[PDB]
């Protein structure tokens, strides 16, 4: 029947707090990274990809031929 | 003029259980009833006016 | 225009509206993070039997949670104010158009050269042509040259209205006695829709705005034909 | 039996008759503006005056006659009066804001100028200046009244307070005559609007303050005030100084700068 | 003809969103100039730029109202 | 800003006061469980002996319960504290809450 | 500023009465003189039916609906001009 | 001695959940509500002019 | 210049105002206008809490500038202790006025 | 003096729970119904 | 908080009655108006 | 035992894990046997039997820590009842749809929507991400 | 005796009770108006076929919920019951003036109802902007009745503010400083100062609207040289402080509820909480023109109002984190009041953060007058002010009445309400980002799905409201009388029993100076 070792007995709440605040911070930076990938930069690239070869006269001629305008038939 | 405050102190401190707004005597009750009769009657009249004004009149 | 089940902003039609989309992305990330952190900290405070109920000293931690939010506000304000001033910066329009709000329709005036003006009314639902949009189409669209800087001047001849086009980032109140200026520049041809944005009475919901953005030479001939 | 110094008031009907009088006055104004009848309004004004009379009568009963105004209760009434005056200051601040908004940025309909085209303002050196000296003087004489009362001098208290009221009345008469003689009216655009609504509310406050001073005058004649306890007189003096200061701002802003 | 007019240029006297006074000033200026040139016999054509600017900027209904009041004797600005 | 050892020793001294009264016993225990710690065995020992000087068996049992409670999910703390208290429990004849059936819902 | 006189060794009723009769009421009497001197009616100006004046968006709730509350026929024209 | 929740809890949860799901599914799908979802991937575009 | 005719409080104050005024002149505080000054608060030197009945609520500001006040009923009988700081209070019921 | 204690410091009686149910029903129900009847009134005017 | 047992216990049946009456006091008058809306319009 | 309302101003008994030693004993009045138990308690506790120790504890305290901290089935009742009332709410919505709402506008008919969808694609509504971006103009179909 | 007690009251508890009953009745009116709103919008097309009536319903909904529901319950109801008890005072400073503050509200409410019954109602929006609210676009008595309703409610609250300020400054125990008063008392004092300063400016502006409508003034009429935008400044100079008035007593109650059910003797960081409410109150007077970013305002003005508005997040965040810190380490009691308070902390934070989005005037151009604003402020009002009200009502109901609620029914009620308000208002963010205007009776077809979900959510909250009435009935029907209350040593208002006697603190508390 060996004895039981002495465990930590003090500051258990404060230790739990510290551990999980640090964990919260790490998740926050993980989310900010993911969001910059899946949302922010995705949007910047969609707008940049769209306009890079965009031909506004060709867009107009397609709309005009579809019949959408009052001023252009 | 002479200072008659002591007489009024005696009257309004008389141990007769009356509230301050009636403790001057029977004139208080009359003036109270006049006020509350105008208020309640005027309030009923205003309800009638609401009734009239709630519908169109040609 | 908006499309069914849309979650965010209409696609940007002007470079300023594009700026606003990126600034909203930035700000919304911060909003999500802070609200997530609060929800999480709540759950963390509520999920232990460990207790500590004696008096807690506050001074240390109040520095953190004053200074960190102040920093975050500055990280919002700086791009915010840059967009604000960029919008305000001097543009040199090629064209000025006025719009007057009325109960309940818009009139438009193009008087740089000729006296061109007309009224713009919602198409009633029972008169929509097939495929047209309920509450959004008008009889006479605001035809405008695309890829050009336009000055819009906005007023009213009766109550307040407000002249809005979400995909261009535009909303300018229409106030009688006052002449409010805003600028408009479409990167693209097309049709761009908005709706009266200050309650003006019983047909507030039903005086929409439709811009028709076309090449300059089309705009010129349209103008000539509307005299 | 209580062992604090505060005043537990007897159950009173006047809160209710005052609330109803407010319904009858607002209802009455609606009826007057839109249904060509002054009946409700006359009843509400009547019940309002009756309510004020009996309510403040009872406060006099409670204090002079029954002794409920300990120092703690008096201290509370001082705060209450100060706070009330602050709220009246902010109310006038809204009309001064309206005045400066219109006059600092005169629209094209006015001619783009202040005073508007077609407005001929009163000369601020004539009756408006006299009005100013009248209220300023009344501020001197009511301070004399206050020191006389604290020094126990009944006759000079009454003389000074009577001079103060007389000046208040003189101001009201002068203002009524100025109103009649003015070549512009309340319907003369925003100049007439700001002029008459701001000075008109001020005039109403002069009438209210003069009435209050007159109440103190008759309480003094009946020996209610002691040389150390006379809060009704102090409150009427603070209110009177407020009315004076608002006049000075009106005089500088609307009559002088705005002319 | 020191122009080739497209629209009214930016005017540093009126740089903000409320353009009411820009409209009003150019209306006044045009009619003031036209009065001076019509007196001393001259040519109103020197007034043309003010005319173009206020026509570009000003709501039709304002011009129309201001024109009526000048004819009626009730225009409150100074010309 | 005192050390662990200074904290513990203040509390030992508190409960060891020979003429400690019942009010002081409760005040001490009710204050102590507000801190972010499970009290050292030497502190519990002094409180249990104070219970004994106050002829209060029931509060000695309740003290053992609150030790267990203050550990929360740290299931190893209470069995260690009882281990360290076994000679005192035996000496004073204090039965644990478990030996009394008082750990059953 | 200190006005241009002098006293504070004793504040009191006598001083404030002194101010009331020696400064305040004389000032009123002077301003009364000045006013009841520049009185006497001035010319009324030509009537011009300016649209920013004599506003009528709703009839007044008294009289014929067209007269202001303190209407003075001598100096207040109606929207149609001075009365007879 | 078992309280209300010991005796009826399981049944309240099960029947409440079952009723909730069934009636909202019915309301959502069976009575003609027009939800107007996205046409993307669902609508075949048709000539309009 | 000068004259009389204005009553004094000594002449004309009545009711509760007069009671407070007359008690203050005797250095007494029957209507609790003043804050009491604490004793050392030991068992031997407890704070003495006057009352016109057999219990009174005490608020204990245990340490200078605590924002939290500790409230409890003090009952006639043996001194009681603040449940936060332990300092002692004893009720002293009395008389008819305070 | 006035009655004190539970059920006595309120302007309505709680002595009978069914009479109370009726009163509460009239009280809250009248407030909730009023906007529906005001709308009805405005629709019936024209 | 602790409290005495109910002086006038409200059984499950009685609660069902109180709950039913309460819900009906809200639903019936508004339901009557809304159901007749078509009859109000067109007046 | 019996707590009375007119005792509100006196120290009271409570079971709270964070106030382990309440201000009074759970049981104040003692029978003849209970009095002798309390006398026995002044001698060595090793001579108390287990039942006597439990009786002592239950004189001092009402519930043990384990009793007072016990979890309950109340969540099942709360969650299930809330679902029931949310379910009842759908009944109200079925009623409203059946008796209050008329037909919605003709623009929601399938053929209208198909034509309006083509027109939105023709005017390239939201061509960067939102709508037309999701249409393949070369294959004439929704992007897969 | 009945009339003496209940019509002629001079007692702060009975008057608080009158306010709670009045606010509860108003809550029914405001809820029914909100359901009519969401019924009109719950499918595309028209339900009422009368958009002037729709506009009247929107307008009245707001006035009712703000002036007749939130302010009377929080300030008149909880403030009158609790403030004198929490400082050991025997009543309010002006106990008879207190009664007139109450009795001005039934006439105020009557005037509002009158406005909706005569002519075609006031279909103006609760902002009552001219010229729409003027005598040409809203001819007849309805708008003037609305103005007079506001005048009476304004006088009620100004006299109440004077009463609360005087009471809280002058009637504490002589040893208690202002920094020894509970946070709810601080929250009421600060709210009362904001009321005292802001309501007179509203009164000034709506009086000018009254004279423009009836005495031929032209403050807001360009034809006479006036300006509609002036009305907007005067209105919002009051209306922004007004939203801080609506939430501050809520913050006060939340601080007490979170402290209590965490088993704490005090809130974390007390002087920080005082500082935060005072800072909020002060900043709340210098930000009003963020309600006017589209009216045509110079750019530097926009930049200033953007920056000043955002600074309010700093003291507000100190309160949120301090509530979390009060929970930290607590012996958490999962009472229904605690659930309301925890929902408050989270949903108020969501709403405050979308406020910070709107503070950016560049983004606000596109969000202004859209459902994004509606979503924002129903998170701080219908999940902030209302959750604080429900929390305080559940927590203090046994104090006021002497009877307990059934906790299980109260948890069910919270659960249903939480689902309902979030289903109602969360999709409105989508509607706003995608451009749907507010104050609309119908919408372009693309917006149908979120409007449908939002209207279904409003029926779930109705079910919760009905259940709340039953819950109150069940408490009074069963009569479980309170016996014991924990933590009375730090919650003085409970220490005279449940309910306390008519007169409390007839003998004041004893507090030493040491
Ligand atoms: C936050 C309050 C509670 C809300 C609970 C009720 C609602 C449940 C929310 C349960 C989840 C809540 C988290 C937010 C959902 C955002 C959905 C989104 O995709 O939003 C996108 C943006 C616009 O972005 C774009 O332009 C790009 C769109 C890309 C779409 C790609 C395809 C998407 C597939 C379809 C998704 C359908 C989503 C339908 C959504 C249907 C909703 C009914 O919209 C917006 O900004 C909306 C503005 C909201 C401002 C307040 C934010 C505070 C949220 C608090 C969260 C705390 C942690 C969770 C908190 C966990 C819950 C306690
Ligand atoms: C209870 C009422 C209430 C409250 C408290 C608030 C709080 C705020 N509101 Fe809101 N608001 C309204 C009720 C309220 N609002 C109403 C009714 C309207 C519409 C009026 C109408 O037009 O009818 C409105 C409209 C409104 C507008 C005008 C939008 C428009 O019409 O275009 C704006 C703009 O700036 C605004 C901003 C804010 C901000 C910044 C706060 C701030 O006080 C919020 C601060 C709180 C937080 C930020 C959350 C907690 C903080 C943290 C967790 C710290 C960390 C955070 C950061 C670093 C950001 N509000
Ligand atoms: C020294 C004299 C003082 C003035 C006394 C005049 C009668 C006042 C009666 C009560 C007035 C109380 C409020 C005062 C408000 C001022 C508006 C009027 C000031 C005034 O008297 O202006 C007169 C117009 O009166 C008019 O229209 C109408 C006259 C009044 C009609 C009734 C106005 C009622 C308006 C009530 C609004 C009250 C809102 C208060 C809310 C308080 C906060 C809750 C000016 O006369 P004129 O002929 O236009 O020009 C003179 C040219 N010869
Ligand atoms: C038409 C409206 C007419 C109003 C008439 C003017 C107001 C008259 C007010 C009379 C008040 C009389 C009662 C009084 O003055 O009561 C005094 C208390 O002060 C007090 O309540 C002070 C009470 C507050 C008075 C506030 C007065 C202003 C109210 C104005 C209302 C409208 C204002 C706004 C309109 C836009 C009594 O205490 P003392 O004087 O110390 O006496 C005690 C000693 O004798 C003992 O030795
Ligand atoms: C926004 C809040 C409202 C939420 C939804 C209200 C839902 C439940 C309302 C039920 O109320 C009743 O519904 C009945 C129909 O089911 C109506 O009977 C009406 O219709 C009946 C069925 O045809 C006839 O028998 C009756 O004569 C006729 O008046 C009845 O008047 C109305 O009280
Ligand atoms: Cu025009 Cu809204
Ligand atoms: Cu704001
Ligand atoms: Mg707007
Ligand atoms: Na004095
Ligand atoms: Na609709
Ligand atoms: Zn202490």
């Amino acid at each position: 029947s060996t004895a039981l070792a002495k465990p930590q007995m003090r500051g258990l709440l404060a230790r739990r707090l510290r551990f999980h605040i640090v964990g919260a911070f790490m998740v926050s930076l993980g989310f900010a990274t993911f969001y910059k990938f899946a949302v922010a930069e995705k949007r910047k690239k969609a707008y940049a990809d769209f306009y890079r070869n965009y031909d506004s006269m060709k867009d107009f001629e397609e709309m005009r031929k579809a019949g959408i305008f009052q001023s252009a038939k | 003029f002479e200072n008659r405050v002591a007489e009024k102190q005696k009257l309004f401190q008389e141990d007769n259980g009356l509230p301050v707004h009636l403790k001057g005597g029977a004139t208080d009750n009359i003036l109270y009833r006049v006020t509350m009769t105008l208020c309640l009657g005027g309030t009923l009249y205003s309800l009638y006016c609401l009734g009239w004004a709630s519908f169109p009149h040609k | 225009m908006a499309y069914p089940m849309q979650l965010g902003f209409q696609d940007a039609t002007s470079p300023i509206m594009e700026e606003l989309l990126h600034f909203h992305d930035h700000t919304l990330m911060i909003v999500f993070l802070i609200s997530s952190l609060v929800l999480y900290i709540i759950s963390l405070m509520l999920t232990t039997k460990l207790t500590h109920t004696s008096t807690m000293d506050a001074q240390e931690v109040e520095t953190i949670w004053t200074i960190l939010p102040a920093i975050i506000l500055i990280l919002i304000a700086l791009p915010s104010l840059r967009i604000l001033y960029m919008m305000d910066e001097i543009n040199n329009p090629s064209l000025t158009v006025k719009t007057m709000g009325h109960q309940w329709y818009w009139s438009y005036e193009y008087t740089d050269y000729e006296d061109l003006s007309f009224d713009s009314y919602m198409i009633p639902t029972s008169e929509l042509k097939p495929g047209e949009l309920r509450l959004l189409e008008v009889d006479n669209r605001v035809v405008l040259p695309m890829e050009m800087t336009i000055r819009m001047l906005v007023s009213s001849e009766d109550v307040l209205h407000s002249w809005a086009v979400p995909s261009l980032g535009l909303k300018t109140d229409a106030i009688p006695g006052r002449l409010n200026q805003t600028t408009l520049m479409s990167s693209r041809p097309g049709l761009y829709y908005g709706q009266c944005s200050e309650i003006c009475g019983s047909n507030h919901s039903f005086m929409p705005i439709v811009l028709e953005l076309v090449p300059l030479k089309y705009f010129e001939k349209w103008s000539a034909s509307m005299l | 039996h209580q062992t604090h110094a505060y005043h537990m008031v007897n159950p009173s009907p006047w809160p209710l008759t005052g609330a109803l009088s407010a319904l009858l006055m607002t209802s009455g104004l609606t009826m007057w503006f839109h249904f060509n009848s002054m009946t409700l309004l006359m009843i509400g004004l009547t019940t309002n005056m009756l309510t004020m009379y009996q309510w403040w009568r009872d406060v006099i009963r409670e204090s002079t006659f029954q002794g409920h105004h300990t120092p703690a209760v008096q201290k509370g009434l001082r705060y209450g009066m100060i706070l009330f005056i602050i709220s009246e200051v902010l109310f006038f601040t809204g009309f001064f804001w309206a005045f400066y908004h219109s006059s600092l940025a005169p629209t094209p309909e006015l001619g783009g100028c202040w005073p508007p085209t077609g407005i001929h303002p009163l000369n601020p050196l004539e009756v408006p200046l006299l009005n100013t000296s009248v209220l300023l003087a009344s501020g001197v004489s009511i301070t004399w009244a206050h020191h006389s009362l604290m020094e126990g001098d009944r006759k000079h208290m009454l003389q000074a307070l009577f001079i103060t009221i007389t000046l208040g009345v003189y101001f009201t008469l002068l203002q009524a005559s100025e109103y009649y003689e003015a070549p512009f009216t309340i319907s003369d655009g925003v100049y007439g609007s700001t002029f008459f609504v701001a000075t008109g509310f001020h005039g109403l406050h002069v009438i209210i303050g003069s009435t209050f001073l007159i109440v103190c005058f008759f309480r003094q004649l009946k020996f209610h005030f002691t040389s150390n306890h006379h809060f009704g007189f102090e409150a009427a003096a603070w209110y009177w100084h407020f009315v004076d200061v608002v006049w000075l701002f009106l005089y500088v802003s609307i009559y002088w700068w705005g002319s | 003809k020191i122009k080739n007019y497209q629209t009214a240029p930016f005017d540093s006297r009126f740089p903000n969103q409320n353009q009411t006074r820009n409209c009003w000033q150019n209306y006044l200026d045009f009619h003031r100039c036209e009065k001076a040139m019509t007196a001393k016999g001259g040519d109103v054509s020197v007034c043309e730029w003010y005319r173009r600017v206020y026509k570009s900027l000003c709501p039709i209904s304002w011009v129309s109202t201001w024109d009526d009041r000048r004819a009626e004797g009730t225009f409150p600005g100074k010309i | 800003h005192e050390t662990d050892e200074e904290f513990d020793a203040r509390w030992v001294t508190y409960f060891n006061k020979p003429d400690i009264d019942a009010w002081e016993l409760r005040k001490g225990m009710n204050t102590l469980v507000g801190y972010d710690l499970v009290p050292e065995p030497k502190i519990i020992d002094a409180a249990l002996r104070a219970c004994r000087r106050l002829n209060d068996f029931a509060s000695a049992v309740r003290i053992l319960e609150v030790v267990k409670d203050k550990a929360g999910p740290h299931k190893e703390i209470y069995p260690y504290v009882i281990q360290e208290l076994r000679p005192t429990l035996n000496e004073l004849g204090i039965s644990t809450p478990e030996e009394l059936g008082l750990d059953k819902v | 500023a200190s006005a241009a006189k002098g006293d504070h060794g004793g504040t009191g009723a006598r001083t404030w009465r002194f101010l009331t009769f020696g400064l305040a009421l004389p000032s009123v009497a002077l301003c009364t003189l000045n006013s009841w001197l520049h009185s006497g009616h001035r010319e009324r100006p030509a009537f011009i039916p300016y649209h920013h004046l004599r506003i009528r968006t709703k009839p007044f709730s008294w009289g014929d609906g067209n007269h202001t509350f303190f209407h003075n026929p001598r100096v207040n024209p109606l929207p149609t001009g001075y009365e007879k | 001695a078992p309280d209300f929740h010991d005796k009826y809890g399981n049944a309240v949860l099960a029947s409440g959940a079952t009723f909730c799901v069934a009636v909202w599914v019915y309301m959502a799908t069976q009575i003609g509500i027009e939800w107007n979802p996205s046409p993307v991937g669902r609508v075949t575009p048709k000539e309009w002019r | 210049a000068s004259g009389g005719g204005v009553p004094t409080d000594e002449e004309q104050a009545t009711g509760l105002e007069r009671e407070v005024m007359l008690a203050a002149r005797k250095g007494q505080d029957p209507y609790n206008i003043l804050a009491p000054k604490a004793t050392s608060g030991t068992k031997e030197d407890p704070n003495l809490v006057p009352s016109i009945t057999n219990k009174r609520i005490v608020g204990c500001i245990c340490e200078e500038d605590n924002s939290t006040v500790i409230w409890f009923w003090l009952h006639k009988g043996e001194a009681q202790r603040c449940p936060s700081c332990g300092t002692h209070y004893k009720l002293v019921p009395h008389q008819l006025a305070h | 003096h006035y009655e004190e204690g539970p059920g006595k410091n309120i302007p309505f009686s709680v002595e009978n729970k069914w009479r109370l149910l009726a009163m509460m029903t009239l009280f809250f129900g009248s407030g909730f119904a009023a906007p529906f009847f005001i709308v009805r009134h405005q629709l019936l005017k024209k | 908080i602790t409290a005495k047992p109910a002086k006038t216990p409200t059984s499950p049946k009685e609660q069902a009655i109180g709950l039913s009456v309460t819900f009906l006091s809200f639903l019936l008058p508004a339901g009557w108006v809304l159901y007749h809306l078509d009859n109000y319009k067109k007046s | 035992s019996v707590v009375k309302s007119e005792d509100y101003a006196l120290p009271s008994y409570v079971d709270r894990r964070d106030y382990p030693l309440p201000d009074v004993a759970h049981v104040k009045n003692l029978s003849a046997s209970q009095k002798a138990l309390k006398e026995k308690e002044k001698a060595s506790w090793s001579s108390l039997s287990i039942d006597e120790k439990v009786e002592l504890y239950r004189l001092k305290f009402k519930e043990s820590f384990a009793e007072m901290n016990r979890s309950t089935n109340e969540w099942k009742t709360v969650v299930g009842a809330a679902m029931f009332f949310i379910g009842f709410t759908a009944l109200l919505l079925i009623w409203e749809k059946h008796y209050v709402y008329g037909p919605i506008p003709h623009t929601f008919e399938e053929e209208w929507v198909a034509k309006q969808t083509k027109r939105m694609l023709d005017m390239k509504v939201a061509p960067i991400q939102g709508f037309s971006a999701k249409w393949d103009y070369d294959k004439n179909e929704w992007k897969k | 005796m009945f009339i003496n007690r209940w019509l002629f009251s001079t007692n702060h508890k009975d008057i608080g009770t009158l306010y709670l009953l009045f606010g509860a009745w108003a809550g029914m009116v405001g809820t029914a108006l909100s359901l009519l709103i969401r019924a009109e919008l719950g499918q595309p097309g028209t339900l009422l076929g009368d958009d002037q009536i729709y506009n009247v319903v929107v307008t009245a909904h707001a006035f009712v919920m703000i002036f007749f529901m939130v302010m009377p319950i929080m300030i008149g109801g909880f403030g009158n019951w609790l403030v004198p008890l929490m400082i050991g005072a025997p009543d309010m400073a002006f106990p008879r003036m207190n009664n007139m503050s109450f009795w001005l509200l039934p006439p105020s409410f009557l005037l509002l109802l009158a406005s909706s019954m005569v002519e075609a109602g006031a279909g103006t929006g609760w902002t009552v902007y001219p010229p729409l609210a003027g005598n040409l676009a809203h001819a007849g008595a309805s708008v003037d009745l609305t103005i007079f309703s506001l005048h009476l409610a304004g006088v009620s609250s100004i006299l109440g503010a004077i009463n609360f300020i005087t009471t809280i400054i002058n009637m504490k125990p002589p040893a208690m400083s202002q920094y020894q008063t509970p946070l709810f008392v601080w929250s009421v004092m600060i709210t009362a100062v904001l009321l005292l300063l802001s309501l007179p400016v509203l009164a000034a502006g709506i009086t000018m609207l009254l004279t423009d409508r009836n005495l031929n003034t032209t403050f807001f009429d360009p034809a006479g040289g006036g300006d509609p935008i002036l009305y907007q400044h005067l209105f919002w100079f009051f209306g922004h402080p007004e939203v801080y008035i609506l939430i501050l007593p809520g913050f006060g109650m939340i601080s007490h509820i979170v402290t209590y059910y965490s088993g704490k003797k005090e809130p974390f960081g007390y002087m920080g909480m005082v500082w935060a409410m005072m800072s909020i109150g002060f900043l709340g007077f210098i930000v009003w023109a963020h309600h006017m970013f589209t009216v045509g305002m110079d750019v530097d003005t926009r930049a200033y109002f953007t920056s000043a508005t955002m600074i309010i997040a700093i003291p507000t965040g100190v309160k949120v984190f301090s509530w979390l810190a009060t929970l930290h380490g607590g012996n958490i009691k999962w009472s229904p009041a605690m659930m309301w308070a925890l929902g408050f902390i989270f949903l108020f934070t969501v709403g405050g953060l979308t406020g910070i989005v709107l503070a950016n005037s560049s983004l606000d151009i596109v969000l202004h007058d859209t459902y994004y604003v509606v979503a924002h402020f129903h998170y701080v009002l219908s999940m902030g002010a209302v959750f604080a009200i429900m929390g305080g009502f559940v927590h203090w109901f046994p104090l006021f009445s002497g009877y307990t609620l059934n906790d299980t029914w109260a948890k069910i009620h919270f659960a249903i309400m939480f689902v309902g308000v979030n289903m109602t208002f969360f999709p409105q963010h989508f509607l706003g980002l995608s451009g749907m205007p507010r104050r609309y009776s119908d919408y372009p077809d693309a917006y149908t799905m979120w409007n449908t979900i939002s209207s279904m959510g409003s029926f779930i909250s109705l079910t919760a409201v009905m259940l709340m009435v039953f819950i109150i009935w069940e408490a009074f029907a069963s009569k479980r009388e309170v016996l014991t209350v924990d933590l009375t040593t730090t919650n003085l208002e409970w220490l005279n029993g449940c309910p306390p006697p008519y007169h409390t603190f007839e003998e004041p508390t004893y507090v030493n100076l040491k």
